[PDB]
This record gives C-alpha cells, structure tokens and sequence, in this order.
C-alpha cells in the first residue's frame, strides 16, 4: 500500500470530484497543505471539494487514529477560461480591435473639430 | 464557424447602422 | 514536501519532480508503467521531466507517481492526480493575465484617442 | 548498507535428500530477496525471486520460504547437477548486497 | 464539438467586455467635455 | 463534457450584447447633442 | 413487483404483466408487444404515469409508476454575482440613455 | 535465446585502464537494465552500479564510484565498464547482469554473463 | 390516481404525496423505510411532504412510495421513479424564455423613453 | 443547449432598426 490511503473516485455524469480515504476508522479528520480544514467524517467518508470546473489544487492528507495518510496531489486544468488562439480567432480579435479604434477615432476627430 | 459568422455579421451590421444613422442626422436635422 | 511542477502548454503536458535531486527518475501511471523506450506515442522521459504528446483526457489521466531508481514503485513520496483537457493551443486567463490585458487595452485606447484629439485640435 | 549473511558456508547432504539453506538480513527486507545458483565452472543463474516466485526455466524442485529477516531455500531431492554455490541477494535498499554463499 | 463552442464563447465574452471598456472610455471623454461646455 | 456551464456563458455573452448596444446608443446620442 | 425500468444508451422501457396502459403523462413510442414500450430519447424528460396489474409470479397486486425523469440539457447554474451584475449594469445603462433623451428634450 | 557474451582474461599492468565489454543479444537491448557485479576475495559477490542503456544514466555503489565508469554503445548492443587506477585488489571475475528496466523488476538479475577474469600483476 | 407533485429548486428536492392528505403519511424508498424518524436533517418527512437535500443521481434515485401511518406498507398501491442531476443554483430556461425576457426589457426601456419624452414636452 | 440562435436575436432587433433607418433616410432624400 505504501500508506497512500487517499484516493479519488469521480463520476462524469454528475460533475464533481470527491476524495475517498482508504482508512478503516471513524471520525477521520482531513487536511490541506498540512493544515486542518477538514471536518471529521461521520458515516459517509467521501470528502467533497466541488466541481471540476473550479480546478481544485493542493495537498490533501487523511489523519485517523493511525498516524496519517501520505499526501496526494490533485491537479485540475479543466478548461473553463480557455480560449482557442487559432488562425481565425486572432484575425477576428484584431479586426474587432481595429474597427473599434477606427470608429472612436472618427468620433474624437469630429468632437475635436467642432469644439 | 456559425457563431463566428453571427459575430462577423453583427459587426458589419453595427457599422452599417452607425454610418447610416450619422448620415440621417446630417440630413434630416 | 515539494509538490510536482507541472507546466502545460499546447497539447503537450510536462511535469517535473523537484523532490529527488540527483538520481535516475522513473514514472508510473495508473499503476501501469510509462516511459522508457515504449514505442507508443514516444513519451520520452528525460532527466527530471515527463513530456506527454497529444494528451488525451480519457486515455491518459489518473495517478502519476515519481520514484527514484533503487526505490520500489510504492515507496515514492506521493501520487499525483492529473485531470486536464488540452486543445490545439488554448491558453488560460489567470487573474493577473486578465488584469494585464484590461490595463494595456484601456491605456492604448486612451492614448490613441487623445493623440487623435490633439492632432485634430491643431 | 544491509549486511546479508548465511548460517553455514558449506553443508553436505546425500543424494535425493531435501536440503534447506538459511539466509539472514540485518533489517527487514520486505521479502525482496532473490536466490542465485552458481555452477563451479563460473556460470550463474537466478533460481527464485521475491522469496517465493520461481523463475522461468528453473525446475519446481527449488522452493523459497520465510518472511521478515529470515529466509530459506528448500531444495527437493538432490541430483548431481544440484551441487553448486547458492547466493541470497537483497532488493530492499540500495546498494544491492549479496551474501557469502553456501556450497552444497 | 461542444468544446469548440465553449472556446469561441469565452473568447467572445472577453472581446465584448473589452469593447464595453472602450465604450466607457469614450463615454468619459465625451462627458468631461460636455460638462465643461455646460 | 459539461455543456451546462456553456449555456450561461452564452447568456452572459447575450447580456454583454445588451450592454454593448446600449452603450453605443448612449454615446451616439451624446455625440448627437454635442454636435447640435 | 415494482415495474422494472431498464435504461438503454438513450432509451427506457416499461415491463408489466398486462399491456402497458397509459392514463397520464407522456404517451411515448408505443410498441404492440407487451412488456416493451420506449419513450424515445431520455433527455426529452419523460414524465409518464402508467397503470398496470399483477404478474404471474406476483399476483393480486397493482404497481402504477410515474417514471419521472429530469435530464435537462438546457439547465443553467444561475450565478448570483454574474446575474446581479448584468441586471444592475443594464439598469444603469438604460437610465443613462434615458437621461440622454431627457437632455435631448 | 537470451545470452550475454563478455570479453576475455586480459591481464593488466597496475595503474592502467581496462575496458570490459558485455555484448547483449537476442532481445531489445534498449529496454533492459544492465548491472555489473564483482566476485573477489574468493567467492564474495559485490555490486558496482547499474547503467540504463536507453538513457545512458548510471547509479553507483558508494564503494565503486571512483573505480568504474560505464558507457553504452547502443548501435552495437554492448555495455562497457572502464576500470581506472587498477590496483591489485581489483583482480577478480566481473559479471554483467541484466535486470528489468523499472522499479518493479530491476532488483533481481535474471540473465548473467560468463564473466571476465581480470588479473592485475 | 392523483399525480404526485415534485418541487425542484436548487439541490433540494421536495416530493409531495397528495393521495393521502388527511391521514399522516410516512415515506419509503425502494421498499425500505426512509425518513420520518428525524434521523438526519438531509432527509425530512413533513406532514405530507418529503424534504430531501443534497440529492444525487447514483443514490436516493429509485422507487419512491408514500403510505399512511397505521396502514399496511407492503400493500403499497402507488410508486414513483426519480432520476435526474439535481444541481445547485440551477434552473430551466429555453429560447422562448430568454426571448421573452429581452423583449420585456426592451419594452420597459421604451416605456421610460416615452415617459421622459412626454415629460420633456 | 439554447444554441447560438440566441445571438441571432440581437441580430434581428438591430437588423429591423437598420432597415427602418434606411427606409426613413430614403424617405428624407431621393424616393
Ligand atoms: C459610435 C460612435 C463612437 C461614433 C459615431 C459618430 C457619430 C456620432 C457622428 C459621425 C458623423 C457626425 C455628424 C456629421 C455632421 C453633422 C452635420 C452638422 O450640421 C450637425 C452634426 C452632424 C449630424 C454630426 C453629428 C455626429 C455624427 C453623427
């Protein structure tokens, strides 16, 4: 085993990542970056972090009566704020930029001329 | 492509609207 | 203590083990061995990195472990769970990146608008 | 390192007898021990690994047992080809260390 | 194919947000001058 | 694939279109007064 | 004795001793043979209510099922901060344009 | 079948450098770890270090880090040990032992070579 | 005969059993007793309704049945089947709803426009 | 998914505004 009790079991249909601790004990307390931000587990052991779109990170320990578990890295790059910088997108972005500046420049030239 | 077509023609139609409204303001009042 | 350093650009994922300093480094994914001469996809492990090519969300994702030569696969410090989507060239917007673009665009807009203002004034 | 020792440097047994060879370890080596057989002419081969699993081509005559720090190879009926030097090697921690070996 | 929609959609979100800031900037230039005149 | 967030990503885009059109309209109106 | 609903890749089914009857809910794609009736795509949100009688193994009983299914592909996570921001900015822009027309007079 | 063939006796004058060749054959040479062991003091077996043929890296026993430098010739399917500052305590039989590439199969030597008897006088 | 009424607002899901309104009712889920004993706050059986929170598809999605207190539960006559991804702060919208929303927004805009224009004159 | 038919609604409203503007302008001159 190697004392790597912490495991992850997620399901695709319901978007959420869940921490399952392979500890045969009750009132297991959780951790994050070596600090206690984990409630003691009664009945259901599956810790909840949230949705995968939130991109959870950090160390997650699992401490019970028997010392504590080994850390597990959770790294999520679930692209929510990712854009595609393909050929079309750069051209469209620059074109929108240029038309905006062109219109604003025409308006500013007119105000400068009048006032 | 279809959303990009939408956005492109929104840009073109916006520029058309501003241009023609500018001309109307020049013309009628 | 030191977490994995994973740098993701484009469709290739590179992750680093800055915990075992000066020994040969091997890799295991989903308790299955990856790296080391395997002809599939040419995932070529190098001195302290593992470079995946055309990363697949469903085929290549799970627990990644980094054990030094002379240590059993189960004796490494900690696993890593990597669940990412890749594109052809998508780049993320962090808070600092978005702040940078907001500042630079408002600056260039104001500057050019005022330059045209001044030029038209005279 | 981990000093790997054997109870006897040499032992004698008659043909057809079941013979055991003991190997000790300085620390627990998590059954990561392999037994090696060296013919007197110089060629050497691997008999068993992980203290219980035989190696492809080695006859089922050779069986290993034990756990913790005491390990043993229990040869079945002794033929004339079975006379050799047997070595036990750790696999727990670097560097790998062999033992003195037993002449059967 | 659904992913491509997400990419173009968020790119559109950023682009229109930028256009909104440019509108606010032009608004500021116009309001300063119109308040100064009146 | 989570299409679920994509719907309100599109909805927020549409709200941005609301505000972009309205801002264009108000800037146009202010310019029209200033020239008249 | 409760009616077993088996889920296919995109379809569901209803099994019962007599012909699957419809009283309320979605009718679905009716099939002549007994114990077999599918309601089409599951994302379509089937909400049928089906009456039936006892089976040969389970006699003198009645299990009437509202198979209620909510497979929403148009669901939206209304984010209060984003929605509230959109509403307030829309209101202030509308009022700015309104005062522009005011000063237009 | 799998087989490792080594060099010959090669008596060496003290103070020189002596290159031992282990020619691997019958299998994918780039995929299997190669180790080197020494049989001196009559029958005592010791370990020097293992060289990963595909990458060319090496990890050494602390005793022999100044005594051996290992190279690999991937084209010819051979492994080389460079024995420098060859004193009289270096005279022994040297084996090249194959083992699995990864951490789950590198701690046992499945295939052994015949051995080269180095005599230093 | 009277259909069930279910309320979905956020993650919390509410099931109402109007076929036995006068008599006090206790709920069962897949032929086993569920709720009504005040065991946990997540599952709560009201005088006529079943208050369920943190609903999930993998469990608590199954066959639901309500039976009056003091009556035979096994001779249950009515059964609900429930399956959905009930999601936090989630709602249903269609193209008609958003079109209606933008239309009414433009209508109020025009209303303020007419108000201020008529006041100006 | 509501699909980008929603984006076409801004298209529709601004299109009717543009066409009525064009008709009004072509009423003011020409015609
Ligand atoms: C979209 C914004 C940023 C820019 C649009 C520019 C508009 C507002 C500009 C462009 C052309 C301009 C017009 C050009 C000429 C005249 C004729 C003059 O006798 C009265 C003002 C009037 C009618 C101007 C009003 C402002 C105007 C309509």
């Amino acid at each position: 085993k190697g004392n790597h009790l912490v495991k992850v079991y997620d399901y695709q249909e319901d978007g959420s990542v869940l921490l399952t601790c392979d500890a045969e004990a009750k009132n297991i307390t959780w951790f994050k970056d070596g600090k206690m931000i984990g409630f003691l587990t009664e009945d259901k052991k599956k810790w909840n972090l949230g949705s995968n779109a939130k991109d959870p990170r950090g160390m997650y320990q699992c401490k019970g009566s028997q010392n504590k578990s080994k850390p597990l890295q959770v790294y999520y790059r679930m692209c929510q704020n990712c854009i595609e910088l393909n050929a079309a997108t750069i051209s469209g972005f620059l074109f929108a930029e240029i038309v905006s500046i062109f219109v604003l420049a025409v308006g500013v030239y007119f105000i400068a001329g009048q006032d | 492509l279809d959303p990009k077509l939408c956005y492109l023609l929104d840009g073109i139609l916006f520029i058309y609207g501003v241009i023609l409204t500018a001309l109307f303001l020049r013309v009628k009042f | 203590q030191t977490p994995y350093k994973v740098s993701i650009s484009g469709t290739t994922v590179i992750l680093t083990c800055p915990q075992y300093p000066g020994s040969e480094i091997l890799w295991q994914h989903n308790d299955k061995n990856i790296g080391g001469d395997e002809d599939d996809k040419n995932i070529g492990s190098d001195e302290d990195h593992l470079s995946l090519k055309e990363f697949s969300e469903l085929e290549q994702s799970g627990y990644y472990v980094c054990y030094p030569r002379g240590s059993k696969p189960e004796d490494a410090n900690f696993y890593l769970y990597l669940r990412a989507r890749v594109c052809e060239n998508c780049m993320e917007m962090d808070v600092m990146s978005v702040a940078t673009i907001v500042i630079v665009d408002i600056c260039i807009t104001g500057g050019l608008l005022l330059l045209v203002y001044y030029w038209s004034k005279n | 390192d981990i000093q790997m020792t054997q109870t006897t440097s040499s032992l004698s047994a008659s043909l057809g007898d079941r013979v055991t060879i003991s190997c000790r370890a300085s620390q627990d080596i998590r059954n990561y021990l392999n037994w090696y057989q060296q013919k007197p002419d110089g060629t050497v081969k691997l008999l068993i690994y992980y203290t219980s699993r035989l190696h492809s081509g080695v006859p089922s005559k050779f069986s290993g047992s034990g756990s913790g720090t005491d390990y043993s190879l229990t040869i079945s009926n002794l033929e004339q080809e079975d006379i050799a030097t047997y070595f036990c090697q750790q696999g727990n921690t670097l560097p790998w260390t062999f033992a003195g070996g037993t002449k059967l | 194919d659904t992913l491509l929609l997400q990419l173009t959609n968020t790119s559109a979100y950023y682009m229109y947000l930028l256009l909104l800031l440019k509108s606010v900037v032009y608004f500021a230039i116009i309001t300063c001058c119109l308040l100064r005149r009146t | 694939v989570h299409t679920e967030k994509v719907n309100m990503m599109s909805l927020t885009v549409l709200g941005l279109r609301m505000l972009f059109a309205k801002t264009v309209a108000v800037n146009f109106l202010l310019t029209a007064k200033l020239f008249f | 004795f409760k009616i077993p609903i088996e889920e296919l890749e995109d379809r569901v089914f209803v099994n019962c001793n007599t012909s699957i009857t419809w009283v309320e809910g979605t009718v679905g794609t009716l099939l002549s043979d007994i114990t077999r009736l599918d309601l089409g795509k599951r994302i379509l949100d089937p909400r049928g209510i089906y009456r039936c009688n006892g089976t040969d193994i389970y006699k003198d009983k009645e299990s009437t099922v509202q198979v209620h299914y909510r497979m929403c592909q148009s669901c939206v996570e209304l984010d209060p901060a984003t929605v509230a921001g959109i509403i307030v900015t829309d209101v202030i822009a509308t009022l700015l344009l309104a005062l522009g027309v005011f000063c237009f007079a | 079948e799998v087989q490792l063939q080594q060099s010959g006796p090669e008596l060496v004058k003290p103070g020189a450098s002596m290159k031992i060749s282990c020619k691997a054959s019958g299998y994918s040479f780039t995929g299997y770890t190669m180790n080197w062991v020494k049989q001196s003091h009559g029958k005592n077996l010791e370990w020097m270090g293992l060289i990963n043929p595909y990458k060319g890296v090496s990890t050494y026993n602390q005793k022999f880090k100044d005594k051996a430098t290992l190279t690999v010739d991937k084209s010819s399917s051979t492994a080389y040990m460079e024995l420098l500052s060859l004193t009289s305590e270096d005279s022994a039989v040297y084996y090249c032992a194959r083992s699995g590439y990864y951490g789950d199969s590198d701690w046992y030597f499945d295939v052994w070579g015949q051995g080269t008897t180095l005599t230093v006088f």
